[PDB]
Formats: structure tokens, C-alpha cells, sequence
């Protein structure tokens, strides 16, 4: 009960209860704006996720798919890449 | 006896004259392509792009080509 | 115990400059074997190992740049004297403090240990790419490591001396009263903050391109942009070691002058205008890679403009000793000293500044002449100056006189002689970071050998300048540094001192 | 923090000549020749020419006449 | 006792000498006190070498290391 | 591809080093320039390249 | 110890309203686990067996000298030894963090900027490169910008608020959408028909999110933090406003990261 | 009267935290630089 | 006292005072213990500062040239003035 921060208290005061709730509903106008809309699309995303595919294959062109180095640190293929894309024949 | 080089092209004002080279090389196919073969204007461009790019980097822009590398329409 | 786990700024200080003193002693031993390889034409000591030299060429200049001007002026001189000079009774961050020394061994362990594995980081202090990048194994990866960790010191410093300054001051002293020590670390805190991020980034970009195979600086990237995120760096790198110099040559001048400092405000001025000027003028280090002409036409054009605040700050030392009561000293030898030879390494900053004559002196040794001028009498000068001036009050022991003034000697000898006949190698056309050389430079070359054995003489001579110390009682002073004991508590200030403005 | 000494705004000056000629500078890069992200930019001469020409007299333009003088030095070495 | 937030906060209250000084650091009028330790001259003399010795001979073992790489 | 403007008024033999630091051995790679007259150059040198 | 509090009052509280700690052993077991998980960081990047397993096991002690030096701040911070002005210099070291960080967000989109520009010759001078798909602006990155700009919103909530529900429900909501940040930048990460070693156009859009996702989950982790503070004694001072700071300093690097990858495909 | 078992600054927590820590960890990075710098300078990169 | 507007409350005045100390009526320092550093101005230029040590039971001693008299006294507790005598208001 004899803290420092207790102590120091009355020299620190603060600068000066509604006008505290016209600011929250002020704030939350412009987070409602962008709040609901943003949440439902990203829900609808989440659905609509790894279920599409691509078949593109890519021609290995110089900038892509470079090896300076044998591999990567972890494995042969890239990180989070379930699929290349870029063809290993070529033809 | 006078020896022929590559003009100054005024679209390419920098230091760095990659960009000169990689568009005489191109110039010369798509001459090429409309042009014919024998066409004076073919040839200056061939002229063009030998007189400005090392050889190393036209052997590399032909084997790109021969496989299929090569991002131009023609 | 109280080393490992201290929390005062007091020890921290002393520690930073136990390790500068460290890291000098690692950089003067490279040093002698870059000298005793080049005395003669041919092989030396290193037997043709070019691989080597490289290695020694860049391990010590890392070490002198990074690990002993840095850690003696920014972290020694300013952890231990600017709580005690703005009347703070201790550090903002107090642990912060601690973990900024503490990623300082980690950093110089894996610098040394780069140079066991493998061939070594032969790459030049600045590691431009390819050559890097074409380097197979570890060395370099540890050596760009350890700049990484030395740039979270000193940005996790640059933090706590802003804000130790900005809201721990005394009362009634505002931002008028403080010494122009405090004023430059806090401008050099402001410009490690602002700088040394660019140089994290280009660092992360690095690693990813030898490890991770990506595309920043390589067949389908750009070189060029190494070149202008590290000198967007480095040029602001260079004013980081100065600046703490120029405080400590102003604390020292106007002791012994008897005197307080001419032109206070132009000197703060000074200070700012070469703070902001070292940002917008980085790539006067890139003239011959290739820029455009206006590009190299600004650089060349806002270059120049940085004399002028330096000028200024050098005419105004002259008129603070104008006019004094002057006491001649070794630390006020030094600061003479160093007003006298910074400014003949301020001149061919200059002439390197035009870009025309840049041409033909670009990696030759006229550059390692001036930065050698700008750094071994700019920044070793400053160091020396506050080591014979402060000693006493941060170690409790004082100094022999003769002796000092014989290190004086030795070293003002050592490194004149050293770096003079090097401008004229660099004028002749003799090329950076080379063992051998042709055999018209060997005269030269002899000369500059004989003077780094008297500078590493020198040296050796400044162990032998301590001695017991005498102890009195303080009444006045104009910094607070000087009316306390030496050497003060634990907790100096043990009441906060107060500014009282004189009534009417 | 003070009141700014009669040097500082001849420190000023040049001051802000170098940033507004770093500004500028910065922002005609983005205005220049090689800034483009096509092959098709150069099949059009006489706009590429022209612009790059343009990019070349500006900033140049300044010193020709001096250039043709050979004032390449403060004094008048023959 | 011994592990409360107090401890944590303010320190141990520990008073007088620490373990092996001859001083007060923390709470005397010097926080060093260089006169006091025994046979100090000794010590600074013996620290001095030795940090002169290995600041000096690191870089030579690091040349004798991979220059022994080499003579193989 | 970094061009550079050249003319040279007169005629000997110049000397250069490389001066960018590019692996052990940097020191050992020279240049060296022989400046001939241009009729020289057109008449006889240039006829040793001619296939 | 029962007159250390004693001494304390005695000889620093009563006279200066600034904070003097008692000596601690974190710093110098942050800079050794530092040097540790460099070594293994260097070991793991070439192939070296037992070199990640080493690099972890620095981490996991960096991040736990961390941990318990942000408790035993928590802990100061609970006995009352800071007062106001300690407090501001705790949000202006924070702004000083905040700038540091910022040059280092300036010193990346700079390589953005430089190499999507000026293709070179070894791009055949185009961007993007042939065979690269850039990643749009009108899909799944603008729903991630009104996610986030709903998070401003909502922290810049828990601001003003003097209700403690209405503090806690808007840094949950907070803290919710910034997991739903990152947790859709995974998808983003899983999809793309372009990897790290595909072209500049690859490297500089990998390096650059990825260092904004690490930042926003360190943002996420500092406010969850500031959260559980709040909890037990509604009363969280330092930690929560240098939070929603941090949170709006990450708010704002996206707004440019977007502009310049998204839009200006950089 | 103002601590609970769930609270992560209890000062039941305190040794645990701080003080076993402060000697486990520090065992444990003696021995990880150990490990680190023989591996470093005596082992063979494979990439 | 001189007006304490713009003055953060906990600066412990006796610096803000209305006086000039004289010989013969010096400004009292109030000190926690026997000696205390304080710092004077110039008072014919503000930007020269000059710190100086305050004894217990000593005569009155300037500072500066033309400045003020000091003399201090240990006490207790020093009024933190801008919540210890403006609340006060008296
Ligand atoms: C702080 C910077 C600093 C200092 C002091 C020095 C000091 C010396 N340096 Fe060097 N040097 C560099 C920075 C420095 N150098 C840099 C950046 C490079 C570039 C490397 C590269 O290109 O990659 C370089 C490279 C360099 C070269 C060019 C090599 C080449 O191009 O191949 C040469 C040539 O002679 C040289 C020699 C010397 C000599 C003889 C000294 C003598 O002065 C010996 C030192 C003597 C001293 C007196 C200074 C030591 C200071 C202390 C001991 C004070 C500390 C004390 C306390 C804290 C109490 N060094
Ligand atoms: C202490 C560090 C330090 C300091 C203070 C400086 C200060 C300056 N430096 Fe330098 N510099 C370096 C360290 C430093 N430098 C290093 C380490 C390198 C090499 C980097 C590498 O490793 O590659 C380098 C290289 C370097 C280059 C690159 C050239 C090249 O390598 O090819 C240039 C170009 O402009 C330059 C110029 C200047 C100028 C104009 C100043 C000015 O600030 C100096 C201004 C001072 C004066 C001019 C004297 C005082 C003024 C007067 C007395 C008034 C009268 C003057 C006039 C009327 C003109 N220096
Ligand atoms: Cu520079
Ligand atoms: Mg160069």
C-alpha cells in the first residue's frame, strides 16, 4: 500500500463516462463498415479453398526454377508447393 | 580502307547496353520473318546485333531459341 | 557475477571498452600481417595464399570499423558518461543495456570462428556480390551473421540513448544546457536507427540468395542494388564512428582552454547538417559501376556540400582555443592532434567527392590514405583523447605523464608515416586489396611497413602508462562529471541534481 | 530547441538545394527511357527516340556550350 | 520466503561485503576500488599480458590453421 | 554492358590492373594496351583476321 | 528483504519518480542462445546433418529467456514501480522500435520497386516474367484489406474504451482477425502458381509478405498478451496502448506492401 | 489474496521460472555451443 | 513562487522561487543528506551552466559571478511543488 507508482500518484494526473461511450460508437461506425462484410467473405473463402486446380504447366525458362545450389535446405521441391508447375521433361 | 560498327541508336542514351544488343538480336528475326532473308535492312541489323553483343551471350539467345525459350511472337 | 549480470550503466560502459580494447589489439595483429605481406615484391610470409590475404584484409577491417570504434566511443564513452552528464540516475532500459553489450561476444565469436572453416570470408568488408555468393561453405555465412547480431547492439542502443536523453533529463536543464557529448550520441542514435535496418534487409537479401536460391543478386537480379542498399548503409556508417569524436574533442578543448565552447548553436547546427547530408549522398562509393550521368552528376554536386558544417566545426575548436588559458596535456595533445590531421583527411575527401577525378583513383590506395587519415587520427585520436581525460574518474587509476607523452610520440609517428607515402602509391596507380605489386612501389611500400612496426610499438607502450592514482575533494565544475569523486558510487547522483535559472 | 544562428539558413540553403535535387532526381527516373516493363515500348522509334533524347538534353543541355568550350577547369590550362 | 515478487523486485537486502571483495561496491562511496584488492598490481599486470597475448595471437593460429590446410 | 567513348593521341604501350577485388588471385590479371596508327591498324593488323 | 523494500523507499522511490533494477541474468543467455541458433541456422542452410534440430533448440531457448523476462517485467509492472513518466518513456521506446522497423519495411519494397521496374536482359525485358501469374487485386487480398482495416478499426476501439467488457471484446476481436490474417496468407502461400525460386517477381513477393506475416502474428502474440493482463486486474498501463500502437504500425506497412506488390505488381 | 493457480505470475511460479531456469538453460547452452562450433568448423556441408 | 503553469508537479520548487539570494538573505536548498549538487546559470548568458556542492552548516556561497547565494538545509521531505503547495493553494 505504499507502492511507488502510489506514491508519484497525485503529481501524474489524469487528464480528465458517456463521452467515452460517443467514442466508442463513433470507432465502432468504421468498424462496422468493414467488419461483417470482410469476416463473411473469408468464411465463404475458406470453403472455397484447395478444391480448384491448374494444369498449367510452365516452360522451364532460366529464371524459373533456379538451382544455383543442389535442392533446398529442407527437400528437393519448394515449401507449401503441393503441386509444380513448372515441366521437368521439356520436350 | 574504313571499318564499319554499330551506329549510336538515340533510344538508347545509358551507359548500360544490354538493351541495344537484345533489341538489334530481335530486329534481326523479325526483319527476317517479313522481310525475307536477303534484304539490305537484315543484314544491317545482323551487322548490327554481331558488331554490340558478346558471343557468349547470342550462343546462349540461339540455344534458348532451339529450345523453345524464346518469349518473341516470331 | 557483477560483470555477467550487471544492470548499471557504469559497468556496461567499462565492458564496451574492455572489448574495444580487444578488438583493437585482434585489428592491430591483422594489421601486421597485411604490412609485413606488402613490404616487399613477391611472396611474404603467406607463402602466394592470396585466399588469405583476403581473409586478413576483410576480418580486420570488419573488426577496426565495427568491434573497436563503436564499442568504444557509442557504447563505452556514451553508456558511462551520459546519465552522469544529463543528471539521469541511470539508463531508460537498464536490461536492454545489458543484452546491447552482450550480443557483442556472440558476434565477434562467430566473426573469428568464420576464419577457421573452410577457405574463410575472403570478400572485402563490403561482401559484394557474386563473389559472395560463389564462395562454397559456411565462413561466409557466419561472417554475415555476426553483422547481424553487431546491428541489433546497436540499434537496441541507438533506443535506449534516445530515450535515456529525451525523458530522463534533470530538472530545469532543457535542451540547451546538455553537453555537445550528449547531443552527438543522440544524433549518432538517430542515424543508427535510420541506417543500420537497410543494412539487416540487404543482409537477408544475401542469405537467400547463397542459401535459399533466390533471385535478388544474381543471372536474372541486379547487382547494382547490393551496391546502393550497403552504401545507403555504409555512408551513414561512417559519420555513426565520427560524431563521438567530435564530442569528445569539444569536452576536451574547452577544459583546458579555460574556456566554454564558441559558437554553441552553430556546432549543433553543424552536427545536424552533416546528419542530414549523410543520407542523400551514399552512392559517391558507386562512380564506376555504371550510373548515369545525371545520377553521378548530383552525387558529385551533393558531396561537396558536406565540407562546409565541418568547417565550421574545426574554425569554431580554433576560436574556443582562441583566446583560452591554455594547459597542454595528453589529452589535449590529442585533441590538437586531431583538429590538425582530420583535416588533411577531410581534403581528399574532396578531391574523391569529384567524380571526373574519381576515376582514375578508385581502388587504388589514395582511398585507404584518406580513410585511414578520417579513422586512425579521426576516431583512434578521439578515443585516445577521452582515455587520458576521463581515466581516472571511470577506472580509479591515473596515468604517468612521460610515458603517455612518449605513446603520444611513438603512435603520431607511427601512423603519419604509415599513410602519407600511401597517397602517393594511390596517385602512381597502385591498386586496393593486392599482396603484390609492381616493382616501382616497392620504395613506397617500405616506408609505410617501417612506420605501421612504430605505430605497433606505440601500442605496446600504452600498457605501461598506468599507474596508482591521487584522490581529492571536488567543489566545482561545469559538467556534472567533474564535481563528483573518482571513482563515483554505484548510484552517482544519489540525489538528482537540479537547474536553477537566476531570478530577476 | 533554440533560436537558429545567422549561419544556419546559409547552411540551409545548399541544404535545400540537395534535397530538392535529389527529389527531382528520384522522381524522373520513373520518366525515363529504360523504366519500361515491355518489349513492345521499341517498336515504336520515333516516340522512343524522341523521349530518350529527351532524356538525354535535360540537365545536359546546361553545360554543351562549356563542353564545346572545354571549361572543364576552374582556372585556363592552355 | 526466498522466492516471493519482493525478492524478485527489489532485490536481496544483502549489506556489507559481497562474498570476496575487501569493499562495499554497491553501497560504499566508490563503486571501484582498486587500491583495496590484494596484490592488485599483480593481477592488472597478469590480465594485461594475457589480454594482450591472445588479442595478438588469434589471428596468427588462424593463419597457422589454414595454412596447415593447404600442407597436407 | 557498360560502354565506354575512347580516343587516344598518341601512339605507345599502356599498362593497367584489374581494380575489383575478385577471388585470390586479384593482383594477377593485367592489361596492357598497344596503340598503333589508324593506316597501320587498316592496312596490316586487320588483315590478320581476315578468314 | 523485509527492510529491502526499506531501502528502496529510502535511498530511489522518494526521490526520483524513475525505475533502478536489481541485477539479471537474461541478457547474457539471450546473446548465448543468439550465438547458438546462428551456428545452427548456418549449419542447417548447407545440408549439415543435425543442423535444424540445433537451430530450434537455440530458438526454443531464445524464446524462453524472452518469455521469462517479459514476465518478470509483467511482474515489476504489477508491484507498482512504474510510474507515468516511466510509462511514456515505455511508449517512446516503442516508437523508436516502431521507426527501426519501418526503414527495415523501406529497405525491402526498395528491391520491389528497383527490379520490378527495370526488367533486364536476362528476363527478356518484361515484367512479370513469362510463365509467372501475378497474384490480382480483386480477389481473396482485398478481403484480407478489409479484414485488417476492421482490425484497426476495432483495436483503435479498445483505445478509448473505459468499460472493461467492451476493452476485452474488442482486443478479442482484434487478436481474432489477425489470426484469420495469417491463416488466409496460408492459402494464399498454398496456391500460387509461383515459388520463391520463380524470378524476382517470386523472390521479392515471398520475402516481403513474409515478413509482414511474421509481423503480424508477433502483434497478435504482444496484444493476446496485453489481454490476459487486462483479465486479471482490468488494469493493463504500458502494454496495452505500445500494442495497439505496434498493431497500427503493422496495419499501415500493409497499406503500402499492398500497394506496391497487388496493385503496382512490383 | 490476489493470485490464483491459473495466473502465469504467481509467486508460487518464481523458482521455477527464475531460478531453475537460470542453471538449466545455461548448462544447456554451454552445451549446444560446444556441439555448434565442432560442427561448424569439423563437419562437411552437403549443399 | 514563481507561476507554476507550464511546471510538472513533482519538480521539488524552491527553483521556481521568487528570490534573490543576497548575503545577507540567502535562498535555502533543502537537502536529504549532508552535501547536494546543484546547478547555477550565468546570469548574463543562460546557455553557460555551472554545478556546484552545497555543505551542511557552511556560510552562504555563490556560485557564479554576480549570482545568488545558497545555504542548505537538511530536511526530511522536500515539498514536490505543484501538488504539495498548489493544492494548498494558499
Ligand atoms: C577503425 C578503422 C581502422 C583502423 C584504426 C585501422 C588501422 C591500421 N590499418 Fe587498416 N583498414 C580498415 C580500417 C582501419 N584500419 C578498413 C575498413 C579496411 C578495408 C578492408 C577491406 O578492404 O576489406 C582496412 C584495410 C587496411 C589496408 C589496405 C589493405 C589492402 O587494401 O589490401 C592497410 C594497408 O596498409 C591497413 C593497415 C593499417 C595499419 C598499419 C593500421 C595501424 O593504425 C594499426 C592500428 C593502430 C592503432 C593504434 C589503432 C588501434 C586502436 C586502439 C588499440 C584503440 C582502442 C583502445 C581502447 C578502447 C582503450 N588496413
Ligand atoms: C571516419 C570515417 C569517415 C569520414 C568522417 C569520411 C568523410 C568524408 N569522406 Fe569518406 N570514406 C571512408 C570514411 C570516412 N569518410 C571510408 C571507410 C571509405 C572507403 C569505403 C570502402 O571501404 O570502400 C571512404 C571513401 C570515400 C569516398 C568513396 C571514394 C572511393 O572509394 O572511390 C568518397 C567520395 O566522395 C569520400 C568523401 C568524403 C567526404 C567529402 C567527407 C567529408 O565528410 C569530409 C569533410 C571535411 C573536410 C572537407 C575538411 C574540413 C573542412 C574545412 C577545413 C573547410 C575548408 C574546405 C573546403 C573549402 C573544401 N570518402
Ligand atoms: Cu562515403
Ligand atoms: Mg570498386
Amino acid at each position: 500500500g505504499e507502492t511507488i507508482d502510489k506514491y508519484w500518484a497525485p503529481y501524474f494526473p489524469k487528464p480528465a463516462a458517456d463521452e467515452a461511450k460517443k467514442s466508442v460508437n463513433k470507432e465502432m461506425v468504421g468498424f462496422m463498415l468493414l467488419g461483417p462484410v470482410g469476416v463473411a467473405f473469408m468464411l465463404y473463402d475458406f470453403a472455397v479453398g484447395l478444391e480448384e486446380e491448374h494444369h498449367v504447366t510452365i516452360p522451364p525458362y532460366p529464371w524459373m526454377r533456379i538451382r544455383r545450389l543442389p535442392g533446398m535446405p529442407w527437400g528437393q521441391d519448394g515449401l507449401f508447393e503441393g503441386h509444380p508447375r513448372v515441366a521437368t521433361t521439356w520436350p | 580502307p574504313e571499318l564499319i560498327t554499330a551506329p549510336y541508336d538515340p533510344r538508347f542514351p545509358n551507359r548500360n547496353q544490354a538493351r541495344h544488343c537484345f533489341v538489334r538480336f530481335n530486329e534481326y528475326y523479325k526483319c527476317l520473318y517479313e522481310r525475307g532473308e536477303e534484304h539490305p535492312r537484315c543484314q544491317f541489323y545482323q551487322k548490327a546485333y554481331q558488331s554490340l553483343c558478346p558471343s557468349e551471350w547470342v550462343e546462349s539467345w540461339q540455344e534458348l531459341r532451339e529450345k523453345g525459350l524464346w518469349t518473341g511472337k516470331y | 557475477m557483477r560483470w555477467l549480470y550487471s544492470t548499471s550503466h557504469k559497468d556496461i560502459g567499462l565492458l564496451y571498452l574492455v572489448f574495444a580494447f580487444f578488438g583493437g589489439l585482434l585489428g592491430t595483429s591483422l594489421s601486421m600481417l597485411i604490412r609485413y605481406e606488402l613490404a616487399l615484391p613477391g611472396r611474404g610470409l603467406l607463402d602466394g595464399n592470396g585466399q588469405l590475404y583476403n581473409v586478413i584484409i576483410t576480418g580486420h577491417g570488419i573488426i577496426m570499423l565495427l568491434f573497436m570504434v563503436m564499442p568504444a566511443l557509442f557504447g563505452g564513452f556514451g553508456n558511462w558518461l551520459l546519465p552522469i552528464m544529463i543528471g539521469a540516475p541511470d539508463m531508460a532500459f537498464p536490461r536492454l543495456n545489458n543484452i546491447s553489450f552482450w550480443l557483442n561476444p556472440p558476434a565477434l565469436a562467430l566473426l573469428l570462428l568464420s576464419t577457421l572453416v573452410e577457405q574463410g570470408p575472403g570478400t572485402g568488408w563490403t561482401a559484394y556480390p557474386p563473389l559472395s555468393v560463389q564462395h562454397s561453405g559456411t565462413s561466409v555465412d557466419l561472417a554475415i551473421l555476426s553483422l547481424h547480431l553487431n546491428g541489433l547492439s546497436s540499434i537496441l542502443g541507438a533506443v535506449n540513448m534516445l530515450v535515456t536523453v529525451a525523458g530522463l533529463r534533470a530538472p530545469g536543464m532543457k535542451l540547451l544546457h546538455m553537453p555537445l557529448f550528449v547531443w552527438a550520441i543522440a544524433l549518432t542514435a538517430v542515424l543508427v536507427i535510420l541506417a543500420v535496418p537497410v543494412l539487416a534487409a540487404a543482409l537477408v537479401m544475401l542469405l537467400t540468395d547463397r542459401n535459399i536460391n533466390t533471385a535478388y543478386f544474381c543471372e536474372s537480379g541486379d547487382l547494382i542494388l547490393y551496391q546502393h542498399l550497403f552504401w545507403f548503409f555504409g555512408h551513414p556508417e561512417v559519420y555513426i564512428l565520427i560524431l563521438p569524436a567530435f564530442g569528445i574533442v569539444s569536452q576536451v578543448v574547452s577544459f583546458f582552454s579555460q574556456k566554454p565552447v564558441f559558437g554553441l548553436t552553430g556546432m549543433i547546427c553543424a552536427m545536424g547538417a552533416i546528419s542530414l547530408l549523410g543520407f542523400i549522398v551514399w552512392a559517391h562509393h558507386m562512380f564506376t559501376v555504371g550510373l548515369d550521368l545525371d545520377t553521378v552528376a548530383y552525387f558529385t554536386s551533393a558531396t561537396m556540400i558536406i565540407a562546409v558544417p565541418t568547417g565550421m566545426k574545426i574554425f569554431s575548436w580554433m576560436a574556443t582555443i582562441y583566446s583560452g588559458r591554455v594547459w597542454f596535456t595528453t589529452p589535449m595533445w590529442f585533441a590538437v592532434g586531431f583538429i590538425c590531421l582530420f583535416t588533411l583527411g577531410g581534403v581528399t575527401g574532396v578531391v574523391l567527392a569529384n567524380a571526373g577525378v574519381d576515376m582514375l583513383v578508385h581502388d587504388t590506395y589514395y582511398v585507404v590514405a584518406h580513410f585511414h587519415y578520417v579513422l586512425s587520427m579521426g576516431a583512434v585520436f578521439g578515443i585516445f583523447a577521452g582515455v587520458y581525460f576521463w581515466g581516472n574518474l571511470i577506472t580509479g587509476l591515473g596515468y604517468h605523464e612521460g610515458r603517455a607523452m612518449v605513446h603520444f610520440w611513438l603512435l603520431f609517428i607511427g601512423v603519419n608515416l604509415t599513410f602519407f607515402p600511401q597517397h602517393f602509391l594511390g596517385l602512381a596507380g597502385m591498386p586496393r586489396r593486392m599482396f603484390d605489386y609492381a616493382d616501382c612501389f616497392a620504395g613506397w611500400n617500405a616506408v609505410s611497413s617501417f612506420g605501421a612496426s612504430i605505430s605497433f610499438i606505440s601500442v605496446i607502450v600504452f600498457a605501461t602508462t598506468f599507474q596508482e592514482a591521487v584522490r581529492t575533494v571536488p567543489r566545482t565544475a561545469t559538467t556534472l562529471e567533474w564535481v563528483l569523486l573518482a571513482t563515483p558510487a554505484h548510484h552517482a547522483l544519489s540525489q538528482v541534481p537540479v537547474l536553477r535559472t537566476a531570478s530577476s | 530547441p533554440f533560436k537558429l544562428p545567422l549561419d544556419a539558413y546559409i547552411l540551409m540553403l545548399p541544404i535545400t538545394y540537395a534535397s530538392a535535387a535529389f527529389v527531382a532526381m528520384c522522381c524522373r527516373v520513373p520518366t525515363a527511357d529504360p523504366e519500361t516493363s515491355s518489349i513492345a515500348y521499341y517498336e515504336d522509334e520515333q516516340k522512343s527516340a524522341a523521349a530518350a533524347q529527351r532524356y538525354d538534353n535535360s540537365f545536359k543541355q546546361f553545360f554543351d556550350a562549356r563542353i564545346r568550350n572545354h571549361k572543364v577547369g576552374v582556372f585556363q590550362n592552355w | 520466503e526466498k522466492y516471493s515478487h519482493e525478492e524478485v523486485v527489489y532485490g536481496d537486502g544483502h549489506h556489507g561485503l559481497r562474498k570476496g571483495y575487501t569493499y562495499d561496491f554497491e553501497h560504499g562511496p566508490h563503486y571501484l576500488q582498486p587500491e583495496k584488492i590484494p596484490n592488485f598490481w599483480s593481477k592488472f599486470y597478469a590480465g594485461t599480458g594475457a589480454l594482450y597475448a591472445v588479442g595478438l595471437g588469434v589471428p596468427l593460429f588462424a593463419v597457422w590453421w589454414q595454412q596447415s590446410k593447404l600442407k597436407a | 554492358l557498360n560502354q565506354v567513348w575512347m580516343s587516344i593521341n598518341r601512339e605507345g604501350v599502356f599498362y593497367g590492373q584489374c581494380s575489383e577485388l575478385c577471388g585470390a588471385n586479384h593482383s594477377f590479371m593485367p592489361i596492357v594496351v598497344e596503340a598503333i596508327s589508324p593506316r597501320q591498324f587498316l592496312t596490316e593488323y586487320v588483315k590478320k583476321w581476315i578468314s | 528483504h523485509q527492510t529491502a523494500k526499506e531501502f528502496y523507499m529510502e535511498h530511489i522511490g522518494k526521490r526520483h519518480p524513475f525505475h533502478v533494477l536489481p541485477p539479471s541474468p537474461w541478457p547474457m543467455l539471450a546473446g548465448w542462445g543468439t550465438y547458438v541458433s546462428c551456428l545452427g541456422m548456418a549449419a542447417w542452410f548447407h545440408n549439415m546433418p543435425t543442423g535444424g534440430a540445433l537451430m530450434a533448440f537455440g530458438m526454443a531457448n531464445i524464446a524462453w529467456t524472452a518469455i521469462t523476462w517479459w514476465r518478470d517485467c509483467a511482474i515489476e509492472g504489477d508491484m507498482g514501480m512504474h510510474t507515468e513518466v516511466v510509462r511514456k518513456n515505455f511508449i517512446s521506446g516503442m516508437w523508436a522500435f516502431i521507426v527501426s522497423e519501418a526503414l527495415l519495411f523501406v529497405g525491402l519494397l526498395w528491391a520491389c520497386l528497383h527490379l520490378g521496374m527495370s526488367p533486364s536482359v536476362a528476363l527478356q525485358m518484361q515484367w512479370p516474367p513469362v510463365g509467372i501469374e501475378p497474384i490480382g487485386w480483386d480477389k481473396r487480398a482485398l478481403v484480407m484489406s478489409a479484414v485488417l482495416a476492421a482490425s484497426y478499426y476495432s483495436a483503435n476501439v479498445a483505445m478509448v474504451a473505459k468499460d472493461p467488457k467492451v476493452v476485452m471484446g474488442a482486443l478479442a476481436t482484434t487478436i481474432g482477425l489477425g489470426a484469420m490474417f495469417l491463416a488466409d496468407q496460408y492459402l494464399e502461400y498454398n496456391e500460387t502458381p509461383f515459388t520463391i525460386t520463380d524470378s524476382p517477381y517470386g523472390t521479392t513477393f515471398f520475402v516481403t509478405t513474409g515478413f509482414h506475416g511474421m509481423h503480424v502474428l508477433l502483434g497478435s502474440l504482444y496484444l493476446t498478451a496485453a489481454l490476459m493482463m487486462y483479465k486479471r486486474t482490468h488494469n493493463a498501463g504500458a502494454a496495452l496502448k505500445s500494442s495497439i500502437l505496434y498493431w497500427h504500425f503493422v496495419d499501415i506497412v500493409w497499406i503500402a506492401v499492398y500497394g506496391i506488390i497487388y496493385v503496382g505488381q512490383y | 489474496d490476489s493470485y490464483k493457480a491459473t495466473d502465469f505470475t504467481n509467486p508460487k511460479y518464481n523458482y521455477f521460472f527464475r531460478e531453475l531456469t537460470a542453471r538449466v538453460q545455461g548448462v544447456l547452452l554451454t552445451g549446444g555451443s560446444l556441439y555448434g562450433t565442432w560442427l561448424v568448423v569439423f563437419g562437411e556441408a552437403q549443399r | 513562487y514563481r507561476p507554476l503553469g507550464d511546471k510538472e508537479l513533482w519538480h521539488e520548487a524552491w527553483m521556481y522561487e521568487d528570490k534573490f539570494g543576497t548575503e545577507e538573505d540567502p535562498i535555502i536548498v533543502p537537502s536529504l543528506e549532508a552535501e547536494r549538487i546543484i546547478g547555477v546559470t550565468d546570469p548574463e548568458d543562460e546557455t553557460l551552466v555551472v554545478w556546484g556542492i552545497l555543505k551542511d552548516g557552511e556560510p552562504p556561497r555563490q556560485f557564479v559571478e554576480n549570482g545568488e547565494f545558497y545555504v542548505l538545509k537538511h530536511v526530511e521531505y522536500i515539498k514536490k511543488v505543484g501538488d504539495v503547495l498548489e493544492a494548498i493553494e494558499g
